[PDB]
DNA sequence: CAGCGGCTCTAGTCTGTCCAGC
DNA sequence: TCAGACTAGAGCCGCTG
RNA sequence: GCUG
């Protein structure tokens, strides 16, 4: 912790004297004998998170279901739509289809 | 998910009542031009406007635009367009559609120099 | 391309030439489809221009 | 019950375009150059004195810009119109005339109208022959009433100075380095010097870097060199929280390893690091007083006001490591716009100083050599330095002013005449700063801060995408304010001088700083009373209406900005769920009883700014007004610009389609103007039987596109 | 070890790190403590506006600024404490608002310096200063009236 | 296909986390054959994959934990006779996270690469406490180096692999089975192949340089095939395997993974005029003269 | 909101208006006061106000490391010369305080001696910050450096003003309790002021010209 | 007790950034 | 503008004699 | 600068 000299207000440093450890100024004679226990606790943050991930419900919390893919026609699906390329005047879609775990991903 | 689920539900209903002979429906079925997203987007509901795969980032301090309250995480405050292109976009919604659209031009430009 | 505004411009213009009006197409406003549909049927054309 | 509507509120927009907007942004900068800034340049350079043979001196009293004139073969001169300049390939220019006081042995000889050069006069400015004419008298001049002006004619080509987008100088950026460290910088541009200074954390300890130091130096040595010698008073300024002290801790432990405990020792340390362009002590002490953080004033080598500023920087670096609130350059409050008059001001200051130094050189050659006759400098006033400096810079578009290290290129473009919209479109363009260096995809994106200031859709498709941008229909760019009454008011609203306190107050939660243009004015408690009272003093006309004030509660500052170049937009004031604007007020405006300026005075309309609409809550429509609303949007179609204003029903179209029409609509064949048959151009396209659009915007009626249309109904 | 020269922990209100073993006040509370709870006299230090609402009396001018150095001794005004903690300094026809300044916690000493002779004189410490008051014009009321 | 890849999003390797480069920057990373890439990911298969209690043990043997993350406080103590820095371990949090560390092990985490701290200077007075008696650095420093250690001693690594930033458990969704694979975001394949309880025969890596250094040129050759084909399939492109096969055989026929950069081409191609007609056109022509 | 409590009269005193200074010590907390410490000198320049003080620090108290005090005094002063010397004894006896000037004008600042039911204002001639000086360390280095071996004009202008020496009377001394009465002004309880007669609209136009 | 040597680390520097039209 | 994988240096400590 |  920062502690400052009552005289000149520079920063104190800890050093050792002939009877005690002392807080001492570098620029004036002031010293302070450490007579008793003094402490300073930082209290850092623990890495609490355990975090399992990748569950199927965490995958299918998106709108689409019971639609039709051009590959395997299954109802349990995971869709996507894009437009951010205006060279493509047509729309852009991508689909995931996982009822039979077939796993297509096309345009 | 709730918003995207609402969009999916509003799209199915429109297709169910669209009569055969609706020209837009034909071009989607035969695959010559368009898709069921495009039909649902101009009749029923334009989607969540997404920039780099996420809802609209805060371009002011803790809010997207000054028209919404700070820290608000509501649908319309972050780019959900509840209007279709038939009903016409609101000042606020139009700006969101344009922004997601502009990521289109930005990506195409970047790819060309590198891919060459 | 979803240029629904071209489809409305054709309809608003048609209802306009038939009665000597300029229909407005201002952003976030403009003349509505429900108004121009009734102008076409008054002049004997189909309300959706077909 | 529904909230009632005032349906005539749209009329505020035609009343606004009579005075601001419609290419006035360009005209109201050039007018400010030739009517005031040309006098400040002369005032800062009013005396010249030859080093050899003193007590002989030339003095400048006043400067005039005059009216356009052509100089002909037998020295006959006659006034000229803009169209005669287009045909004969000459430059549309007015003579700079100056009056001088100088010595011919008799120590006061005067000249009242010495021509020292010629100034290109921008069309429809205060000295152009077109201004204030009626449409029947434009016909005598072969000019079109709808032609916007805002451009020059130099050697018969029409050249536009484009609006340049810039970063705001004198502002603390806090940003990440390439290596993922966090640092800070402040580009400290003053009229006498521009310089950058950086705050780096390269080993967990704070170093200051500058180009006049051969190596970057520990910040505690700079504090000690500025005369805050005690380590305690340094840490009081930086901050007194335990984690802020723990972060600054390893930097005290560096200075205590060196023998730097005294101001003289610290100045000696800096002296042995200075790159050489008294030695150690004064090349350091002068450097801190004049070049490091040069925008912060030190009056008589008192460094207290600079210590508080460099403490603010270090604290923001510390609190940006614990959470990565790095700032974004893309927010438009930070961006600034430099117009025609502010570029020409720099060019003329360079040319006038080269003129005085060339004339000083002439005096130094002839006075201690040639003749007993006390020569008059009038015989050496060669005009060509001013005229050819102006005309070459405007024609070529390169502005290499070595005085301010500026080497911009591509500043001017030829005004496009493919159509009426192509000309008016070009007058609203905003070139960016990066200028296509590489595919960044960061400033090319549409930032939400562009709301109502810059057009969403009108951007090129191609490599320029997102870097060329256009103004919206209802935007205004501020000029530079007098800056005087803002200080005299603020010092009465309970602000306290920062010299009267130690560091520690800056770390209290109830103490906010006040900044004016990056110079701290002091500290205040109860910032809400300050901000509210300052806005009231603005609304009642005691403070100029373009002065914006806003709060940042995350970093505890109140900012007051009075500099020119920031986008303003008008809004209606709303108090207690009721809009100030009323149907009766709109009816009076239609009758002409009241004007847009009257609305500003009666506190019915005020100009918000991109840093200030960060605080405000703005209703789009009257039915959206809630309990905490401060402003109401005048007309929301003015979010779109000029070219996008041709599109019927743009809100029913997918957004890339609108962008393409904004490109195609500049290229459509049509009608340039009424003078189009008396006009000789490199290439002109006309449609034989044009028709006006059967479906049209209100924007088409404001810009008068249906007077000279470009298309046919099919 | 000397108990009155302990090392300075950095927050000056929190100087004691080693031992033998705050909220914010408002101007209504400050004046109430020094009237009822404790009759002891205390030195405030207040900052007035740059111009007071007066004319320099016979001072040979131009509508120049008016300061406390120009006025004459006597009653200068009245200080009102209202309900709800509002405090006003009525200093003429106009009322100025009074609010608490930054809470200083370093030592401040109010001292006289008198050069009673050409080269020598007396320096006298009159007391410590603890609280700062800020006086400001009430721009809303001054303007609303006219 | 690189011109068709719109730099799409909505890709997270199936784990609602662990973002990956894909599209043109991923193809660019493969063909450059750079020794380090963004987000290198090691997929570790667990042998006793039955239940989560076994996964969290071996996750804790690879994922880095710092000393500060397991200590409930660190304190400086100044006494009249000596001064030291003390660290008390939170043995409750050790007992939950299933780590194999105690006070006697933390003495072995310290003494390596930490200002030449002596073994004698570190004491283990109880099963929960450690004390580090500071010594003069005797090189550009003052004995007051306690203020260095007070910010440095928490960041020492007590357990795990230093190159691993994080690890995550992933669960399958097939009806037939449920087993947990471990995804490692880090760049030491050899260490993850050698921790007790990872099935080392079936772990893989994105990074061709790691696979080459650990498993040889023929495993690196297959990784170029697998990774290009993975990137193409995600963007819905399809290429016959014989094209990506030839590309990988071209990059590995000289025994080292050579990039398609100018540096790799200078090791593959002998011709001066071929080399001078791509990049560095001056230097190749003066070298051929010399 | 009626003025239900403490209608307080406010008076103005001029008897100290050219004498009264605010000294403040940015690094010394409000509880540690120099009231006990014996002061050895006070120096002032009355124009370009720059006060300097010297305070004595004792040596028989335990907080003084005499071994280090002998060393620092030997660095500053040559071992036995004592014709000119910062410290008379072989130890560091004194701390010197050097002022910085806060503001050029002080016209708007007033000290306010509160008494029950009344407030007494008095103008300030100056506001100075007093800091502990580290010049003695620089002198010690200069002695070592010699053994081992515009700011110029502006400082010479400040050297023209001759030092004024002052006798220091601390807060305990009866002269402090005496002169503290000159912050009051003799006057009647109720007086209507001849000045300050301006109206709100004249006052607004005066502060906002 | 001293000296190679490789490691290891700064950091320094030169080297690219689509095709084409007007 | 943004890496980027080369090329020397400065060391470093510790066996290597 | 724009088109491709
Ligand atoms: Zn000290
Ligand atoms: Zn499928």
């Amino acid at each position: 912790m920062l502690l400052f000299c009552p005289g000149c207000g520079n920063g104190l440093i800890v050093e050792e004297g002939q009877r005690c450890h002392r807080f001492a100024c570098n620029t004036c004679p002031y010293v302070h004998n450490i007579t008793r226990k003094v402490t300073n606790r930082k209290y850092p943050k623990l890495k609490e998170v355990d975090d399992v991930l990748g569950g199927a419900a965490a995958w299918e919390n998106v709108d689409s279901t019971a639609e039709s893919c051009p590959k395997c026609e299954h109802p349990r699906a995971y869709f996507m739509q894009l437009q951010t390329r205006s060279a493509d005047e047509p729309m852009t879609t991508f689909y995931k289809c996982c009822n039979a775990q077939c796993g297509h991903r096309w345009r | 998910k709730e918003l995207s689920v609402i969009r999916d539900h509003a799209g199915s209903a429109c297709l169910r009542e669209l009569d055969k002979s609706n020209s837009p429906l034909t071009m989607a079925l035969c695959g010559s031009k368009g898709s069921f997203i495009n039909i649902s987007q101009m009749i029923a509901c334009v989607g969540q406007q997404a920039i780099s795969g996420s809802r609209v980032p805060d371009g002011f301090e803790n809010r997207s635009l000054p028209h919404f309250e700070k820290h608000s995480k509501l649908p319309a405050a972050k780019g959900f367009v509840a209007n279709s292109f038939y009903s016409g976009l609101t000042p606020t919604e139009f700006f969101f559609h344009t922004m997601a659209g502009r990521e289109g031009l930005v990506d195409t430009a970047v790819k060309t120099a590198e891919t060459g | 391309r979803m240029t629904v505004g071209k489809l409305i411009e054709l309809l608003a213009g048609k209802a306009g030439v038939l009665d000597g009006r300029f229909h407005y197409g201002t952003a976030f406003g403009g003349s509505k489809v429900k108004d121009v549909c009734e102008d076409l049927v008054r002049h004997g054309y189909n309300y959706l221009g077909k | 019950a529904p909230i009632p509507t005032v349906e005539e509120k749209w009329r505020l927009l035609p009343a606004f375009l009579k005075v601001k907007g419609l290419v006035k942004q360009h005209i109201d900068s050039f007018n400010y150059f030739i009517n005031v800034e040309i006098k400040k340049i002369m005032k800062a350079n009013e005396k010249v004195t030859s080093d050899a043979d003193p007590m002989w001196y030339l003095k400048y009293l006043n400067i005039y810009v005059g009216l356009p004139d052509v100089e002909e073969s037998f020295n006959v001169t006659r006034p000229v119109s803009p169209h005669e300049c287009r045909l004969r390939d000459m430059t549309y220019s007015a003579p700079i005339t100056v009056d001088i006081e100088y010595t011919r042995g008799s120590q006061r000889i005067i000249r009242n109208a010495l021509p020292i050069g010629r100034m290109p006069i921008m069309l429809r400015s205060s000295n152009c022959v077109l201004t204030g004419k009626t449409p029947a008298e434009f016909a005598k001049l072969n000019e079109c009433p709808l032609d916007p002006g805002g451009y020059f004619i130099v050697k018969g080509v029409e050249k536009v100075i484009l609006i340049q987008e810039q970063l705001s100088k004198n502002r603390i950026i806090v940003e990440a380095d390439r290596k993922g460290a966090v640092g800070a910088s402040v580009t400290s541009s003053t009229h006498e010097k521009k310089s950058r200074t950086n705050m780096a954390v390269k080993q967990g300890r704070f170093y200051l870097r500058h180009n006049t130091l051969s190596e970057d130096i520990p910040i505690v040595i700079i504090f000690k060199a500025m005369g805050v010698e005690s380590d305690q008073e340094i840490v009081q300024m930086i901050g007194t929280e335990e984690h802020v002290m723990a972060a600054f801790g390893p930097s005290l432990e560096e200075c205590q390893k060196a023998q730097i405990f005294t101001q003289m020792q610290a100045l000696k340390y800096i002296g042995n690091k200075v790159r050489r362009q008294k030695t150690k002590i004064e090349e350091a002490r002068e450097l801190l007083a004049s070049t490091i953080l040069t925008h912060v004033p030190v009056k008589e080598f008192n460094f207290r006001a600079k210590c508080i500023y460099t403490a603010v920087m270090v604290r923001r670096v510390i609190l940006a490591q614990g959470d990565n609130k790095v700032d974004d350059r893309d927010y438009y409050g930070n961006k600034r716009l430099e117009l025609a008059g502010q570029l020409l001001s720099l060019l003329f200051e360079d040319l006038f100083k080269k003129f005085n130094s060339e004339m000083k050189k002439i005096a130094d050659q002839v006075i201690p050599k040639q003749r007993a006759a006390q020569f008059d400098v009038v015989k050496h006033m060669r005009q060509d330095q001013i005229t050819n400096g102006m005309v070459n810079a405007i024609s070529t578009g390169n502005w290499s002013l070595k005085r301010f290290k500026m080497d911009r290129q591509g500043v001017t473009q030829v005004l496009s005449r493919l159509s009426y919209i192509s000309a008016l479109g070009m007058m609203t363009r905003i070139s960016s700063q990066f200028e296509k260096t590489r595919k960044v995809s960061g400033p090319r994106s549409l930032q939400p801060s562009q709301w109502g200031m810059l057009c969403p859709s009108d951007t090129p498709e191609g490599e320029a995408c997102g870097l060329v941008k256009n103004l919206a229909l209802m935007t205004h760019i501020t000029t530079d304010m007098e800056d005087g009454p803002i200080v005299k008011l603020a010092s009465n609203l309970g602000v306290e001088d920062v010299n009267l306190l130690c560091g520690e107050e800056l770390s209290y939660p109830n103490v906010f700083l006040v900044f004016l243009n990056g110079n701290i004015l002091g500290v205040i408690r109860d910032h809400k009373k300050l901000v509210n009272t300052f806005r009231l003093m603005r609304r009642a006309g005691y403070i100029n209406e373009f002065v914006s004030i806003s709060t940042n509660l995350t970093d505890r500052c109140v900012y007051i900005s009075s500099d020119g170049g920031r986008l303003c937009r008008p809004y209606i004031i709303v108090k207690k769920q009721k809009p100030a604007v009323t149907n009766k007020h709109m009816e009076e405006l239609a009758q002409g009883y009241r004007n847009f300026e009257d609305f500003l005075h009666e506190s019915l309309v005020e100009y918000l700014d991109v840093n200030e609409e960060n605080d405000c809550n703005i209703a789009l429509y009257e039915h959206t007004i809630n309990k905490d609303t401060t402003h109401l949007e005048i007309e929301p179609f003015t979010l779109l610009g000029v070219c996008a204003g041709l599109i019927p029903y743009p809100h029913h179209n997918q957004s890339p389609r609108n962008t393409y029409q904004c490109a195609m609509g500049k290229q459509a064949m049509g009608t340039i103007g009424y003078n189009q048959r008396n006009r000789i151009d490199t290439l002109m396209y006309l449609l034989a039987y044009p028709q006006k659009p059967m479906v049209k915007t209100k924007t088409i009626e404001l810009i008068e596109f249906e007077k000279l249309p470009a298309g046919q109904n099919a | 070890i000397i108990n009155i020269k302990k090392e300075k922990r950095e927050t000056d209100e929190e100087t004691k790190q080693i031992l033998r073993m705050l909220p914010k006040d408002v101007s209504v509370a400050e004046l109430l403590r020094e009237l009822s709870l404790t009759k002891e006299e205390e030195l405030l230090f207040l900052q007035l506006p740059d111009t007071l609402p007066g004319q320099p009396p016979t001072q040979d001018i131009a509508e120049n600024a008016c300061t406390l150095a120009d006025l004459t001794e006597g009653q200068v005004g009245k200080l009102l404490i209202r309900k709800s903690g509002r405090v006003q300094l009525l200093l003429g026809k106009v009322t100025l608002d009074v609010t608490m300044g930054t809470a200083c916690s370093f030592l401040q000493e109010l001292v006289s310096v008198g050069l009673g002779d050409s080269r020598t004189g007396e320096m006298t410490v009159l007391g410590h200063v603890k609280h700062k008051l800020v006086c400001s014009p009430d721009f809303e009321s001054l303007l609303d009236h006219k | 296909p690189g011109t068709q890849m719109t730099l799409k999003t909505f890709h997270f390797a199936g784990v609602a986390s662990m973002n990956i480069t894909l599209g043109v920057p991923r193809i660019k990373e493969i063909i450059n054959a750079s020794k380090a890439i963004s987000t290198p990911i090691i997929t570790a298969q667990l042998d006793k994959d039955d239940d989560a209690d076994y996964a969290r043990l071996v996750k804790g043997r690879i994922e880095k934990t710092l000393l500060g993350e397991i200590s409930e406080y660190i304190e400086e103590v100044f006494l009249p006779d000596d001064c030291f820095i003390l660290v008390k371990l939170s043995l409750e949090r050790i007992r939950l996270l299933r780590l194999e560390v105690n006070a006697e092990t933390v003495r072995y985490s310290i003494c390596t690469s930490k200002l030449r701290v002596k073994p004698g200077d570190v004491a283990v007075h109880g099963e929960a406490v450690v004390c580090v008696t500071p010594r003069e650095n005797s090189k550009s420093s003052m004995y007051y180096v306690l203020q260095f250690l007070k910010e440095d001693l928490p960041k020492v690594v007590v357990q795990g692999i230093p190159e691993v930033s994080r690890a995550v458990i992933h669960i399958d969704e097939q009806s037939g089975k449920e087993k947990y694979k471990l995804l490692v975001e880090g760049d030491n394949l050899r260490a993850v192949m050698a921790t007790h309880g990872v099935k080392g025969t079936r772990t893989t890596s994105n990074n061709t340089y790691e696979v080459e250094k650990t498993l040889g040129i023929e495993a690196a050759r297959t990784t170029i095939i697998n990774e290009i084909q993975y990137t193409m399939v995600n963007h819905g492109m399809s290429i016959d395997r014989r094209h990506v096969m030839l590309l990988s055989d071209l990059m590995t026929y000289k025994g080292e993974v050579l990039g398609i950069t100018r540096f790799g081409l200078a090791k593959m191609k002998e011709s001066v005029l071929m080399l001078a007609s791509f990049e560095k056109t001056a230097d190749h022509l003066f070298d051929a003269a010399y | 909101d009626d003025p239900v409590v403490q209608e307080i009269d406010v008076y103005l005193a001029k008897s100290l208006a050219e004498k009264l200074y605010l000294f403040q010590y940015p690094v010394r907390p409000a509880s540690m006061t120099y009231d006990d410490i014996p002061h050895l000198s006070a120096k002032i320049k009355p124009k370009q106000q720059k006060v300097e003080l010297e305070m004595a620090i004792d040596t028989l108290n335990p907080n003084y490391c005499r071994s280090k005090g002998e060393q620092i005094a030997l660095n500053v002063d040559g071992a036995c010369a004592d014709e000119t010397s910062t410290y008379s004894s072989k130890l560091m006896d004194k701390q010197t305080f050097c002022s910085s000037q806060t503001t050029s004008n002080t016209s708007r600042y007033a000290a306010a001696l509160y008494r029950q039911g009344e407030l007494h204002l008095t103008p300030l001639h100056g506001i100075l910050q007093l800091r502990p000086s580290f010049s003695y360390l620089d002198k010690a280095d200069a002695k070592h450096r010699e053994r081992e071996a515009s700011y110029e004009f502006l400082q010479k202008k400040h050297a023209e003003e001759p030092w004024v020496h002052l006798h220091y009377y601390g807060l305990r001394d009866s002269r402090s309790e005496h002169e503290r009465q000159y912050l009051l002004c003799p006057g009647s309880s109720g007086v209507e002021n001849t000045e300050l007669v301006k109206s709100p609209s004249e006052y607004l136009m005066m502060l906002m010209p």
